[PDB]
């Protein structure tokens, strides 16, 4: 129960709080969760429209102006904490970009600051989530 | 001290008042000098807000004599001169009684005489509530195609002066009618609607309808909120 | 004229100075007048 | 019909007039409310924050109107059934003085400061206040003036006449701007914005009137027959307020739509709107003042803040 | 499309827009548009855990704190605002409440000076 209370409260007065230290809160290795179940066809549909899921994927494509999947990103970001998703294989520093941006809503050169990785290097990391993301997206999509 | 104080926004220049001492400066009917109700509107301001205001004009060239041949050749040939917008002909129903007209632009940019003092209360008018006037847009009003010019005038009385008096202007330009194939290789690699919208929204129909772009609305500086726009 | 029945100019005295003009017009006296010459039909 | 209208526990104490309540207005402050009654006729000043009557003081005569001329209580003029115009001061009574003809209705320009009598008279009385001499008359022509009232945005006089037309007058240069043409007579006539205008009539009709166009924009018709006293605006949903004895009605300023009528228990007098809030304030005839507060039509004022809570 | 676009966008760089301007936005035309199903039984569960309805309802009663059931106001604030859950007849005032600190994540404090109303009149106006 606290963990969900957590996410939606990052936007309330959490948002100071750096990615890391917001990271460990969420994630106890005393106490292992299972994985939530994966997303069924009526989840995804529900959660995205069609021209949504193809905005996505042509994006995943072009990654030219980084604005127009920027509205996904709360949406997509509360899946993947919420041990639903399967898994993304998503790395420390990863997991930590989509936290700020997805939960703190937090600007990308913010987050550059909080990460100290170079911003161009960040942007090439977001490209290769987001490519975990919209390929698990078509699986659950061929699946049925 | 605010150098070109008109160019920025009137809200911003509150605060940079303070209760310190300011010294400001404006342009006026220049190459990039602000229009006449964004101008009254500061100056206005000024006025309202113990301060003691101060008002200094300068109408002497620092470069030539004044009264220089080339300098009237070349402010009246692009328009860089505001002047009084036009002389208040007497008030009109708002809602009821005024009726748009068509300007040519092929009549309107040759180089009569009756010509071009409508083409100056038109600049003028155009210019008004413009932060920083480009002489780019006369040259882009003139020879650019589809840009379409529309007037209302007051309903016209069996007599009547050479020119009319003219209450608001507005400029349409027209777009679209793009080919399907053609918007996919944007999308992958004529306005700012049909190529904004069918990227955000990933559509490929539309771009092949036709459509307009109000690309400017203008009323004159007195008449301003009254029911012309 | 009686009981004040004519209207009589003396001054008043108690009344002098009762209140201090305040304005708060937007409108300017140029754009007053060519709306008061525009009123209704006219 | 979804607008569930409240009625009011004693937000203000013994705001109780001992027979019937003339006339009920408010502050430009909202610091202080003014009411006025038979018997023994009495002006009462009700501190809102105190949530208590400041004062009472009685008077000679029965008061049709009165005006608040200072931002606070400080200065009030009264106009008196027995032509006596009454001046009070922070103190109390400080001058009074007669009209040659009896009195309907009075408005003060501001800038000025002239103060108009429109009565029983064709001529309309002005008075000047910095100088207390009188000024000079204008005549309007018409046999019976009703009411009057003065444009706050650029400072344009209208007075009612008996015939049913409008005159228009400038109160600089003291020359008739213009006249408006429109068996019934003006019952009420207010003045909201720049161009807007709106007329009452004895037979409950209400006439929206644009300075520029001879023909009305919009006609409301209240089914009774009761003349309508009282015509006011409400700006943030556009709502145009108009009161007769019978019941109050409250619509739409563009294509008349109603937001919702109140029919009281007793007649109105005259009836008033908080600013910026949703509560109303009414005059009747009955010893008791109505209070009302609608939730829909905006929030509760500051002094009544838990109000909001209570609901 | 761009109506739940702008709603997911106010957290980002919309949060300085001042609450009725952005509620101007969303609500345009002068009339609603076609009218959506009232929530659903199915959805209701999806989105609210039976301990988490649980939690609304006793705060409804108790009345104590609101930061308690501060992590339903995101959730809750999309779906009146998507024109679901029919209509509520919220007031203007309460309506720019609820985009406040359901979309623009701003605390009752910095609203106040927003909404101008003090901060114990916004208080029962969420709590209705």
């Amino acid at each position: 129960d606290f963990r969900r209370r957590f996410l939606a409260l990052l936007s309330y007065q959490f948002s100071t709080f750096s990615p890391s230290l917001a990271l460990n809160i969420i994630q106890n290795r005393n106490m292992g969760k299972p994985a939530q179940p994966a997303l069924s066809r009526e989840e995804l549909e529900a959660l995205f429209l069609p021209y949504d899921l193809k905005r996505l994927e042509m994006y995943s494509r072009n990654m030219v102006d980084y604005h127009l999947i920027m509205d996904m990103i709360p949406a997509i970001s509360r899946i993947y904490f919420l041990n639903q998703l399967g898994d993304l294989a998503l790395s420390a520093a990863q997991s930590a970009l989509l936290l700020g941006i997805g939960l703190q809503h937090k600007s990308v050169d913010q987050l550059e600051k909080e990460i100290e990785l170079p911003s161009g290097q960040l942007m090439g990391l977001f490209n290769r989530i987001i490519r975990k993301v919209v390929k698990l997206f078509n699986e659950v999509q061929e699946k049925a | 001290v605010i150098d070109e104080a008109a160019a920025i926004p009137l809200p911003l220049v509150k605060s940079l008042l303070g209760p310190y001492l300011v010294f400001m400066a404006s342009t006026i009917n220049g190459y990039e000098g602000t229009g006449r109700s964004l101008s009254l509107k500061l100056i206005q301001q000024l006025r309202q807000q113990a301060r003691t205001l101060y008002e200094v004009s300068l109408q002497e060239s620092i470069r030539y004599a004044p009264g220089d041949a080339v300098e009237k050749w070349l402010n009246d040939l692009l328009c860089l001169d505001c002047l009084n917008i036009t002389r208040i002909v007497s008030g009109c129903p708002l809602p009821e009684a005024c009726e748009l007209y068509y300007v040519n632009r092929d009549t309107l940019f040759c180089y009569h005489k009756a010509s071009e003092v409508f083409l100056q209360r038109l600049m003028a008018l155009y210019v008004a509530s413009h932060y920083k006037n480009s002489p780019n847009d006369l040259q882009m009003l003139s020879d650019a195609p589809a840009h379409h010019l529309f007037c209302l005038l007051p309903p016209v009385p069996p007599t009547q002066n050479a020119l009319p008096e003219v209450l608001a202007v507005i400029q349409v330009c027209l777009e679209g009618e793009i080919s399907r194939q053609s918007i996919l290789n944007s999308l992958s690699r004529g306005d700012l609607i049909p190529w904004t919208v069918s990227e955000q929204f990933q559509d490929p129909d539309f771009g092949g309808l036709s459509g307009g772009r109000v690309v400017r609305i203008a009323v004159h500086p007195d008449y301003q909120g009254m029911g012309y726009g | 004229a009686s009981k004040g029945r004519k209207l009589r100019f003396h001054v008043l005295s108690k009344l002098l100075s009762f209140m201090a003009p305040i304005d708060h017009t937007t409108m300017n006296d140029d754009a007053r007048t060519e709306l008061y010459r525009s009123l209704f039909g006219q | 019909n979804e607008v569930k209208i409240y009625s009011l526990i004693e937000l203000i104490q013994d705001f109780e007039m001992p027979t019937v309540c003339t006339t009920i207005k408010v502050s430009k402050d909202g610091q202080y409310i003014l009411a006025t009654g038979t018997y023994k006729p009495r002006v009462r000043c009700y501190d809102t924050y105190q949530l208590s009557l400041k004062f009472e003081r009685c008077l000679d005569s029965e008061v049709v109107t009165f005006e608040i001329l200072s931002d606070d209580y400080s200065k009030i003029v009264f106009l008196h059934n027995d032509r006596y115009i009454e001046f009070h001061s922070q103190s109390g009574f400080y001058y009074k003085t007669r009209i040659p003809k009896f009195g309907r209705d009075f408005s003060y320009h501001y800038p000025s400061c002239d103060l108009y009598f429109v009565g029983a008279s064709s001529e309309v009385y002005r008075l000047n206040l910095e100088q207390g001499r009188y000024l000079n008359p204008l005549q309007t022509d018409a046999a019976e003036n009703n009411v009057c009232d003065i444009n706050s945005v650029h400072g344009l006089f209208a007075t009612g006449t008996i015939e049913g037309r409008v005159e228009c007058w400038d109160p600089r240069t003291r020359n008739r701007v213009g006249l408006l043409d429109c068996l019934p007579t003006i019952s009420a006539l207010k003045f909201n914005g720049a161009l807007t205008m709106a007329v009452g009539t004895t037979t409950g009709q209400v006439l929206l009137y644009d300075l520029r166009s001879d023909k009305p924009l919009l006609v409301k018709d209240h089914q009774y027959g009761l003349p309508i006293k009282s015509v006011h605006f409400q700006d943030s949903l556009d709502l145009i307020l108009s009161a007769d004895s019978r019941i109050v009605k409250m619509w739409n300023k563009n294509s008349g739509k109603i937001f919702t009528s109140l029919e009281p228990e007793h007649d109105l007098n005259d009836v008033c709107l908080y600013p910026n809030s949703g509560m109303l304030l009414t005059a009747n005839e009955t010893p008791k003042m109505g209070i009302y507060y609608i939730p829909v039509l905006g929030p509760a004022p500051r002094w009544c803040s838990f109000l909001d809570n209570l609901t």
